[PDB]
């Protein structure tokens, strides 16, 4: 009597632990610094609290390379969950600073680029936007359950694993261009053309145009038509969730 | 209540269809503990009260059976309380 | 009930989770977390001496969970301290008002994913919803109304940098960095509309609401 | 709360923006539009004088406009922060 | 004009316009059907929409106030006066029947 | 705006389909849509109000009174009928 | 004197002047109603609405002063002092009746 | 916007199909699309109702009545055949 | 003046002119009504809408002074004399009656 | 084109292509298909399965065997991603429930 | 979009696959519907492709058992893990030939 073997509740709690915390640091949201690092950790502690007993445990021990190879296998598979969720922020970011650079909001990056003066504050409009609505979508809930889920599909026990799988994650980096102009592609033409128009002026009388009349009037016009085109970015939020979402349920498996 | 009743009947369903804890372990200890430590020292107070029966050998063991208990349990306290501060320590 | 001595040391142990409560259980979270973006958003990430934002966070959450700890204390403390409730019983009698109060704010999305995560049977009604469950919601809940409350706080301070840019990319100026102009800006507006009332006691409504 | 809340308030802060922003644009334009158009009359070209009256104008602009623009932001802020515990999820 | 003002096309100066448009197109409708009914030649409603406290989560809810004009000698029923004070409620989300008062053009209240 | 324009479209097209009924003349329909909250207490009922003007003595028919019920309460999300008042041009409660 | 009169005054409206303006407006078309009432040849209608104070335990509620201009001879019915004092308390979020007073034109107090 | 549109246009279809129904001259279907909520005991769920103007005389058979309960809940994701309404021209109940 | 002071606004309208001119207003409408009353030819009223505190010690409740002059012989009745109270009193938000002065063209305080 | 928009514009060609193998069949002189597509949410375990509903005008007189309601069913429930027969309605011209 | 490239794919093969099936002596017409299956925003599921195949015979053609077979086959092998038994065959008449 009075047993409590320790072994047996310390294997059951660590690695479904250390999985719950890998995610955590990286997900969006869940990861930001603002947060506490004791409110994530409590987090993570109460969400292996639930979750653990109902998995089978592992009797692999601490001091083994066993042991760090399982640690690797949840650090992977936590950060590839929080970094397929962050592409999509990186996608609304990329769209946001390309709508601001034709803007002609930072000119500075053409002619000094990377010169300690840069600022996308429509890169941070938009994502601080497409945080708003992720939250609203209660997307944090389905990564939590999806870190739950992965488990039924790749169990805490050394399991083999595969190769292009990785590539798809590395592969997704062309969703953050490819939809990024998705967002960008009408009002960056309007201002496209807008520029076309500044070009047809300046066929005229040479000089005494651009600099001093292109400036305001594109700005301007940047501003009231991407503020329009807000009502646009919600439906192309859920569908890049869901690009993220169902590329991570297909890949990850 | 009567809703708990309904609820309770409602988990018998459940039961039929489908036809402790770490803290319950801890509370256990504690209750073992707090038990023998109670028993020793009704025991004690019985033998100082003149009832027959009781002898001074069974007091007197009962008595270090309890102390080596309550510091088995200050010991698990102590670890236990060293590894939840061990935790909140990580880095997250 | 337990011994003296058995007694003494759940007290002593139980001391020692004060921060744990704070953080997990208590108001203090989504009473930093807005605090913390406000800072990043005024463009000063030292300012107020953080110790300064502790403080006041400290106060903000005894002057919000004032009802709580009276009903916890009219409910638990004052019976358990007159030996008529037990000391294992006086903790799950003042575990109630905290739990209704981690309810009254806890969404409900967040309490189906971690009914369903815990396999468990359906919760007809709040009554039937363990602290297991309620804990993790809350905490998630909390954290989603902290972050919404952020980033509708973030919008006016990148609004004035967005216009004090375009304004002076309109003159030519284009190398004149606009966060170093828009900070005094900043600075001037949260001093004008009453920066701290205001947040204090839209905080205070976005509780007791 | 609903993502049409969401929208809604996101294009009424970039439509108060815009607000705050187009004196200032519209008169810098205005300002150099005009100095270019004397230029081509009078058949100068010089880059540098359409930079000139253009600070100036600006600057006037905040003279005449800026009460309104910082009565303006402030009473958005002010609705904005006010209004935040009824629009929370 | 109820809906048909929302409908001029006029830019809307901000929410609270938009709320103070919703509410007359509303006062508007209801005014209509209750005109509509036999015994009355015109109606006006008014509404009063409730606001929110600061700390108390103590909660109220909005009035209604509603004059009718009957045709020479039409009185109204008792059933007649429940069917207005039913889609006066209605109409309103949250409106506690209670809480709509219903006058004549006399000057009679008609409900309690 | 775009959740009240809903709401009278919604309204304009029940009034259409209750006047297509051979006894009607003309409807009217006054949706209360209350507002949502995802907690987990706050909740609140709609109601819906319908006058309806009948042709020269066309008194409506019990099940009919019932089928207005019906069609009125499914066209709102989470409308329960016994919400749902139906009046005559007269000022008669149907229901 | 109109819900329509106030709706324009160009723009650059402080909220403030949208509050005066929606006061006025309300203001306007109760003494319409009230003239309506048949005894009724002209109404006035005076809205204080309290802007709210976070320095007392609790806020405060609005007061409203009816002036009425009767039709030669044209008592006003007690019922009718009821329904006066009923419709303005509702045209005005959480106003006390008891806070109405109804005045005719000769300075009778007929509340 | 996009989704009340996608409401708007299958209403359209369901209510084309019925009416190419040999005895159904006319139909008309509103779709109640709401939200859900989870452990409030006895939630709700989606719900439609369907108005249908008969050709004089063709009373629609019982087999009629079960096919439009299935064409309707189907056509709507987890619509529950028993929260489909069907009401005739005069406002009998058919389902 | 009053309402209809409030009409060619210049953009540059600090707060502070905003409130001051709709004190103004409100003095110009209640000394309108006031001289609606028959026994009144002219009216004057002033207004003092001051700050608020917390201090139960030092609170300065508004206040006002209503100066009238009569037509000639026509003495205001008691009842007149506190229908003028009630009024100034409920068009001043927190206006404590007895804060309300009437004064007649002679200087005799018809208040108290 | 929205991500929804290139949904729904799926569902409709899948439904017209459908209606038009059914009324290529012989006694079939037109076909109508309606699809019902569930939606995945963070409060359910089973997504709901998929449902279709599928009208038929026959040539004057010309009956559906067993097998051609059969086969009607197995080729409407293929063509949907995880649609369980069960889930399939036919119905004739006069509103006879053929499944 | 990769969706519309996804939807184009599909609709190629099914026209190809009916091209093949009619190229067949018995066979004057082919229709051939194809369901790909679909991911999930989560749970991990295979859920293996599905085809229906209609075929309209010259008068009288009727298509022999080995036929069958080799439809079955061709399509089965055509759908990248196609399992055969998930392929249905039907006449113009609406017998199920599989």
């Amino acid at each position: 009597v009075t047993s409590e073997q320790w072994l047996y509740w310390l294997h059951l709690y660590f690695w479904p632990l250390l999985r719950v915390l890998a995610l955590i640091s990286t997900a969006p949201i869940l990861s930001e610094r603002a947060i506490p690092k004791r409110v994530k950790l409590g987090l993570g502690i109460m969400i292996t609290l639930v979750i653990a007993p109902s998995l089978p445990a592992n009797d692999t021990p601490l001091f083994s390379i066993a042991a760090l190879w399982l640690a690797m296998q949840q650090i992977l598979i936590g950060i590839a969950l929080g970094f397929t969720m962050q592409f999509a922020f990186a996608a609304v970011r990329t769209a946001g600073e390309f709508i601001g650079l034709q803007m002609g909001l930072s000119f500075a990056t053409f002619v000094d680029p990377g010169s300690h003066l840069n600022m996308p504050v429509l890169a941070r409009i938009m994502d601080m936007l497409a945080m708003l609505l992720f939250l609203t979508f209660n997307g944090h809930l389905w990564l939590i359950s999806l870190l739950v889920d992965t488990f039924h599909t790749l169990p805490i026990g050394s399991n083999p694993v595969n190769s292009n799988a990785f590539m798809a994650l590395a592969r997704a980096g062309g969703l953050i261009f490819l939809n990024g102009l998705m967002l960008a592609l009408p009002v960056i033409t309007l201002l496209l053309t807008l520029n076309l128009a500044l070009g047809l002026l300046n066929r005229m009388a040479p000089q005494l145009s651009i600099f001093v009349i292109g400036f305001p009037l594109t700005l301007t016009v940047g501003i009231m038509l991407m503020a329009a085109l807000m009502p646009l970015i919600a439906p192309f939020c859920e569908h890049l969730f869901s690009e993220i979402f169902n590329l991570l349920a297909d890949i990850v498996s | 209540a009567i809703q708990g009743i309904e609820g309770v009947i409602s988990q018998l369903q459940a039961t039929a269809m489908a036809a402790v804890s770490f803290a319950g372990q801890l509370h256990a200890a504690l209750d073992r503990i707090s038990d023998r430590q109670a028993a020793a020292r009704v025991q004690a107070e019985k033998f100082t009260l003149g009832e027959p029966g009781i002898a001074l050998n069974d007091v007197m063991a009962d008595m270090q059976k309890a102390s080596v208990s309550m510091q088995m349990g200050i010991q698990v306290r102590n670890k236990l309380v060293a590894a939840y501060q061990e935790v909140m320590s990580m880095q997250v | 009930s337990w011994s003296l001595s058995v007694q003494t040391l759940v007290f002593i142990t139980s001391l020692t989770f004060l921060p744990a409560i704070l953080l997990m259980m208590t108001s203090f979270t989504r009473i930093i977390i807005v605090f913390g973006l406000l800072r990043n958003a005024l463009g000063t990430p030292s300012a107020p001496p953080n110790q300064v934002l502790l403080g006041l966070a400290l106060f903000l959450t005894f002057f919000i969970m004032s009802p709580v700890i009276d009903k916890i204390y009219v409910d638990a403390y004052q019976p358990f301290s007159e030996q008529k409730i037990s000391m294992q019983e006086a903790l799950d009698k003042g575990a109630q008002p905290l739990r209704a109060f981690m309810l009254r704010q806890t969404r409900e999305a967040d309490l189906a994913l971690f009914a369903r995560l815990a396999n468990s049977g359906p919760l007809q009604g709040p009554e039937a919803v363990p602290m297991r469950i309620l804990l993790p919601a809350y905490v998630t809940s909390e954290l989603k109304t902290a972050f919404q409350i952020g980033f509708t706080i973030f919008i006016p301070f990148l609004i004035i940098d967005l216009v004090i840019a375009s304004v002076l990319m309109a003159l030519g100026m284009m190398m004149v960095p606009p966060a170093t102009i828009a900070l005094p800006f900043k600075l001037m507006l949260f001093v004008l509309v009453d920066g701290w009332q205001l947040l204090m006691g839209s905080l205070a409504q976005s509780f007791y609401s | 709360m609903t993502p049409e809340s969401v929208m809604m308030m996101g294009t009424e802060a970039m439509k108060v923006a815009l607000a705050l922003a187009a004196p200032l644009l519209l008169v810098a334009l205005i300002t150099g539009l005009i100095i270019s158009i004397l230029q081509a009359a009078t058949q100068i070209n010089e880059m540098t004088l359409s930079f000139i009256p253009k600070i100036v104008a600006v600057f006037i602009a905040i003279i005449v406009a800026g009460p309104w623009m910082l009565n303006l932001l402030l009473d958005y802020v002010r609705t904005l922060f006010s209004n935040l515990p009824y629009i929370i999820g | 004009v109820g809906f048909e003002l929302l409908d001029q096309e006029k830019f809307g100066i901000s929410q609270f316009s938009e709320q103070v448009n919703y509410q007359r197109a509303l006062e508007g409708e209801l005014a209509r059907t209750i005109e509509t009914l036999g015994p009355v030649k015109s109606a006006r409603v008014h509404l009063a929409m409730p606001k929110p406290s600061l700390f108390v989560r103590e909660q109220k809810s909005p009035s209604a106030s509603v004059t009718v004009t009957l045709e020479p000698g039409r009185a109204l029923d008792e059933g007649q006066i429940s069917a207005v004070v039913h889609l006066v409620s209605s109409a309103v989300a949250g409106l506690p029947p209670g809480n709509v008062t219903l006058v004549d053009q006399s000057g009679h209240l008609l409900t309690q």
